[PDB]
RNA sequence: GAAAUUGUUGAAAGGGAAGGGCAUUUGAUCAGACA
RNA sequence: AGAACUGGCGAUGCGGGAUGAACCGAACGUAGAGUUAAGGUGCCGGAAUACACGCUCAUCAGACACCACAAAAGGUGUUAG
RNA sequence: GCCCUGAAAAUGGAUGGCGCUCAAGCGUGUUACCUAUACUCUACCGUCAGGGUUGAUAUGAUGCCCUGACGAGUAGGCAGGCGUGGAGGUCAGUGACGAAGCCUAGACCGUAAGGUCGGGUCGAACGGCCUCUAGUGCAGAUCUUGGUGGUAGUAGCAAAUA
RNA sequence: UUUGCUCCACACAAUAUAGAUGGAUACGAAUAAGGCGUCCUUGUGGCGUCGCUGAACCAUAGCAGGCUAGCAACGGUGCACUUGGCGGAAAGGCCUUGGGUGCUUGCUGGCGAAUUGCAAUGUCAUUUUGCGUGGGGAUAAAUCAUUUGUAUACGACUUAGA
């Protein structure tokens, strides 16, 4: 049967599994797309 | 010369079987070049030898031979039936087998 | 498959040897079996069937 | 039902002591052998006269051969078929080389286009069309034109071996 | 039909016997039509049946003929004293057909060597099967079973 | 050295084991007929074990014959071994399991002087 | 005949080629399938697109990671149709799957090898002219294949290096065809022609 | 001083059971006749 | 749910219908050889990706008795009358 | 006629699956081929039936030999045999030079119930056959008594201030 | 942790196999169209020719392939070297130069075989490991314990210490 009333889902299903990360430093999965006209420069940096 | 083959190569396909029941006493051999049961009548009665290797050297060699012969044709695509002195171990499905020319009727 | 009309492996239903263990009675059966097999006389075949009968089938005369 | 043949069958239905010398009926049967030609003979005499197999007998059965089996003819075929709902009459035209070959095409054509089996088809009359410009069907008039030429594009060349070392060409 | 088949000595599949055609026997054949196939045999198929599958019934035993003396011993009082006199008594139905036909054991035939020729066996031969009245084409199918 | 006999066939060389004899330790290896109403062995289903029947009987010509071709006979002393002197090519003497070692050297010595074959000549031999 | 058979997958059907190959693998023959991105399926594009969306929604309810895996590569779509024609749950079928290699485009050393075709599975010898067909490369891109442009860029580079090989091979065989022509009109050539050679 | 059960040693197999039937390969082991 | 005739299951395995106590074929001692039934011959799967005449394109095609569903009514989709 | 609309149910999904489009779909025809414990032939086992044979000097007349047909099966009936405890008779039986029992992917015989042998262990009685007798054969009965497992080195050994 | 480890030349033992026994012989594209040759104004050109299967092509003769002689060619091929270039999608291959050496059945010769006794595959692969040979080559880490808290039920994680 139906629930009793409709209610929203608890939590986000895209952030699964909620496990411990493989390293203390998070990976950069994506980088900005290259533009051949621009000069050579870095895309990211590291800090604390 | 560079070739000493005096036999015709063959392929062990499977046992003589129904949809669910198989008979290990009869084996089906696919001869290369034969595609007609009329052309498969030439190979009737020819001796068949299966050559495999073994770990234990019994008579100065590690190669053992299993002998058989051609009994009759099977189907409409040149497949023939073969009965060996001892049945094939059913692990040679698709393995190459040797079909000789004797006893020749030519 | 055979469509059987009668009963398969059915015995004859008649006695072929006496049930008694009398050794002297079996000697008469042995003697009269030879007689009915080699004389072709109807008398000897009646004696064999009469010698196989039970006590109630041989009333006193 | 099989490779057809044409037979003629003559009935006699048995002469009694009151009426001798009966009328000796006859018709033409398209069948596979002499077994079905006699069976299909009694099927139509029970639709036209007071007669059955037990009250009659077969006089003579003869196979009719084609007079000119090597000449292409135009045939007009009248049939009586039974559909799923009702019975309808139909006239069809088949261009073939013999009377027995036009019947073969008719049974395959009626089963493919109308789902009619052999038991539901009655052969009323088959006749050769003597003159042209009498063909009223469009699928036969195409082959009666002067200087008929037509290609066969996309030749599907049947192969025997499983693997071919060349890329096939469908030229003609 | 079960009782009729037992009166024609057809107790198993692919069994054969000769039947004299009369009014009484023609009505017997119409009852067991969906189970038997019959027809008119020629001389060649009758001759080959007795030579290969000919067995006599002597003292309730199935004794192969194999000799002209055994036929003379049991059927010699009705004229027949050879293997061809019995054959002549069959195809030419004479006054002693009942004793000659009953002397022969029912024929034990095998499956036809070329098949039955039809996809389905239990239909009428007119409709495309194998049973019913099937005349002289019966010599082709009997000789394949023999 | 026995009588010429036809080649011996058995038609079933495997032992007949009871159903579920390898599953439970309480079930012995001796053959017991299944009397169950739902048993698949009694109903002769495909892929199950085979039951003993009268069709597996051996030839009467080669029945009770050893592979050597003789018939096994139990011998306890010198007296019963002397009953096989006229049947040397048919029977073979076998010394019983309860015969002492000092009596086997007399049985074996008498058997060699008569030609009677002994199936177990190595029983309780001092070597 | 050959120890390894390399089949060009261009212009072939999925089910007709898979059934031919699956029967050859069970007979003990190693087969390498190249150019799987140019494989064809009968029927128009949107029919086979909906035939993949209804396959894509079939998954295990309580855990989506253990249900049917929906591979998107053209070499794996053809592998899925070939795996279902072989009893892959037994040891006989497991060994037959190690005799098959399917790739997109023409990879290394199989690039310098002779490629054969199957006349029983070709799209030009089976489909009636006028029937609509689709391409596996276009169908795979619409369902999540990320490397349609990478294979197409690498295939154009291979054809440039393959065209220059044929440019000198055709020039070399012209010299051979002229050398034996000058060797004709000789007494050793008439004896060969009398024997059918 | 048996079985259930357990230890050690030796041999063999193991991709979500194990066990079974028919057939053969491989390994181990056994027999016969040598007349 | 309750009757009439007959055949089956129960009491019965075997080949076929993927699967099933009743359906189809056919009923069973132990083996060998040959031929078939019912059902099948693209692959799984033993056997013609045989031959021949046509029909059908479906944005939920269709695919074999018992059998595991489909109708009235419509279509200038196409075919024949 | 085929196809399409009509035609909407809840886990993901089933012409058996893959897949198939001048089909590997549908209607129909012609042949070839695949094989059931079915049919045909042969051998063997058992049963039943019909017969042959007592002649001595060599041994089974319930014996031997010839011929033909047959072989499914629960409840049930009958027949032929295997095994156990004890009793009469017999083998002038076996045994401290090792009886009985027990162990043995060691061997042989019987269709089977079972029987026999070799090896290891063991220490004082036991068997074959012809007959008699019965408290005579177990996998089950939430069976009885006794013993031992998986669970498992797991639950747990935390009230009353230290 | 008693001279171990690594690469290379061969040496012997084992070990494992889904199956060597002349050659996996490389354009692309179209199919109501193309391949090749040739010519020109180089094109969506003109002309000739080919398909209808790989039933092809190359290779193929010698004690499984010997020992030697000559002739005609200056070719063909094997082998270890050597020169240069190309190939990154899994390149691990391909092309080419220089000689050395072996063979040549392109042609003509001379000897050798038997007895393995009338058929019994008649053995001709690479896979890894181990123990002994010697020609070069290289002289480390991790874990526990201690410690830290960006981490933590326990493991794990993040740090630090000659």
């Amino acid at each position: 049967s139906h629930r009793k009333y409709e209610a929203p889902r608890h939590g986000h299903l895209g952030f699964l599994p909620r496990k411990r990360a493989a390293s203390i430093r998070a990976r950069v999965k994506a980088f900005p797309k290259d533009d051949r006209s621009k000069p050579v420069a870095l895309t990211s940096f590291l800090g604390y | 010369a560079e070739s000493h083959r005096l036999y015709v190569k063959g392929k062990h396909l499977s046992y003589q079987r129904s949809k669910r029941v198989n008979n290990p006493n009869v084996s089906l051999i696919k001869i290369e070049g034969v595609a007609t049961p009329q052309d498969a009548q030439f190979y009737l009665g020819k001796r068949i030898a299966y050559v495999y290797r073994a770990s234990k050297e019994v008579r100065g060699s590690k190669i053992r031979v299993m002998w058989g012969k051609v009994t009759r044709t099977h189907g409409n695509s040149g497949v023939v039936r073969a009965t060996f002195r001892n049945n094939l171990p059913a692990k040679t499905f698709g393995a190459s087998v040797r079909i000789f020319l004797y006893p020749s009727n030519i | 498959g055979i469509d059987h009309t009668s009963k398969q492996h059915k015995r004859s239903g008649h006695r072929t040897a006496p049930k008694s263990d009398n050794v002297y009675l079996k000697l008469l059966v042995k003697l009269y079996t030879f007689l009915a097999r080699r004389t072709d006389a109807p008398f000897n075949k009646v004696v064999l069937k009469a010698l196989f009968l039970s006590k109630i089938n041989r009333p006193p005369v | 039902m099989a490779h057809f043949k044409e037979y003629q069958v003559i009935g006699r239905r048995l002469p009694t002591e009151s009426v001798p010398e009966p009328k000796l009926f006859r018709m033409r049967i398209f069948a596979s052998n002499e077994v079905i030609a006699k069976s299909r003979y009694w099927y139509f005499l029970q639709k036209l006269h007071k007669v059955k197999k037990a009250s009659g007998e077969i006089v003579s059965i003869n196979q009719i051969n084609e007079a000119h089996p090597t000449k292409v003819k135009n045939f007009g075929v009248w049939v009586r078929y039974d559909s799923r709902s009702g019975t309808h009459n139909m006239y069809k035209e088949i261009r073939d080389v013999s009377r027995v070959a036009a019947v073969e095409t008719l049974y395959q054509d009626m089963a493919a286009r109308h789902r009619a089996r052999f038991r539901s088809i009655h052969i009323l009359k088959v006749a050769e069309i003597e003159k042209t410009a009498d063909v009223k069907r469009q699928y036969v008039k195409q082959f009666l034109t002067k200087d008929l030429k037509f290609p066969l594009p996309h030749r599907v060349q049947k192969s025997t071996k499983t693997f071919s070392y060349k890329r096939p060409s469908t030229f003609y | 039909p079960r009782k009729v088949l037992q009166l024609l000595r057809l107790t198993r599949i692919n069994s054969g016997t000769f039947v004299k055609v009369t009014k009484a026997t023609l009505e017997l054949l119409k009852l067991i039509e969906p189970y038997v196939a019959y027809g008119y045999p020629s001389y060649s198929t009758i001759r080959q049946l007795v030579y290969k599958r000919g067995f006599g019934k002597i003292n309730k035993q199935r004794v192969p003929l194999s000799d002209n003396a055994i036929i003379e011993a049991n059927l010699g009082k009705y004229g027949i004293l050879s293997i061809d006199d019995l054959i002549h008594e069959i195809i030419t139905v004479g006054p002693h057909f009942k004793q000659a036909n009953n002397f022969l054991w029912p024929f034990k035939l095998s499956n036809p060597s070329g098949g039955w020729g039809v996809p389905r066996k239990f239909k009428h031969f007119i409709q495309g099967g194998s049973f019913g009245n099937r005349e002289e084409f019966i010599n082709k199918l009997v000789k394949s079973m023999n | 050295a026995s009588l010429p006999h036809p080649k011996i066939v058995k038609k079933h060389t495997k032992k007949f084991k009871r159903h579920h004899s390898d599953r439970y330790h309480r079930v012995a290896e001796n053959w017991r007929k299944q009397k169950g109403i739902d048993s698949v062995v009694r109903r002769r289903f495909r892929g199950n074990i085979s039951q003993p029947k009268i069709g597996y009987g051996s030839n009467k010509k080669t029945k009770f014959l050893s592979p050597s071709g003789h018939k096994t006979f139990l011998v306890a002393n010198v007296k019963d071994l002397e009953t096989l002197t006229m049947h040397t090519k048919t029977y073979a003497a076998e010394i019983a399991h309860n015969i002492s070692a000092k009596n086997r050297v007399v049985i074996l010595a008498r058997a060699k002087a008569l030609g009677i074959k002994v199936t177990n000549p190595k029983g309780r031999l001092a070597l | 005949v050959e120890p390894v058979v390399v089949i060009d997958g261009k212009g072939h059907l999925v089910g007709r080629l898979a059934s031919v190959v699956a029967k050859q693998l069970l007979n003990g023959q190693k087969i390498v399938v190249v150019r799987a991105e140019e494989l064809n399926i009968s029927g128009e594009f949107f029919r086979n697109k909906l035939k993949y969306h209804d396959f894509l929604r079939k998954a295990t309810a309580f855990n989506k990671t253990r249900g049917p895996f929906h591979f998107r590569a053209p070499s794996r779509i053809f592998y899925k149709a070939l795996r279902g024609m072989v009893s892959h749950k037994t040891a006989r079928g497991k060994a037959a799957l190690e005799r098959l290699k399917v790739f997109e485009g023409i990879p290394p050393p199989y690039d310098k090898k002779k490629r054969v075709v199957v006349p029983q599975a070709l799209r030009v010898l089976r489909l009636k002219p006028g029937r609509k067909y689709t391409t596996l490369g276009k169908l795979s891109t619409s369902v999540g294949w990320k490397y349609e442009d990478v294979v197409a860029k690498l295939e154009a580079k291979r054809k440039v290096s393959s065209a220059e090989y044929y440019a000198k091979k055709r020039a070399f065989t012209k010299k051979v065809a002229s050398a034996n022509a000058t060797a004709a009109e000789s007494d050793v050539a008439k004896q060969l022609a009398a024997l059918g050679y």
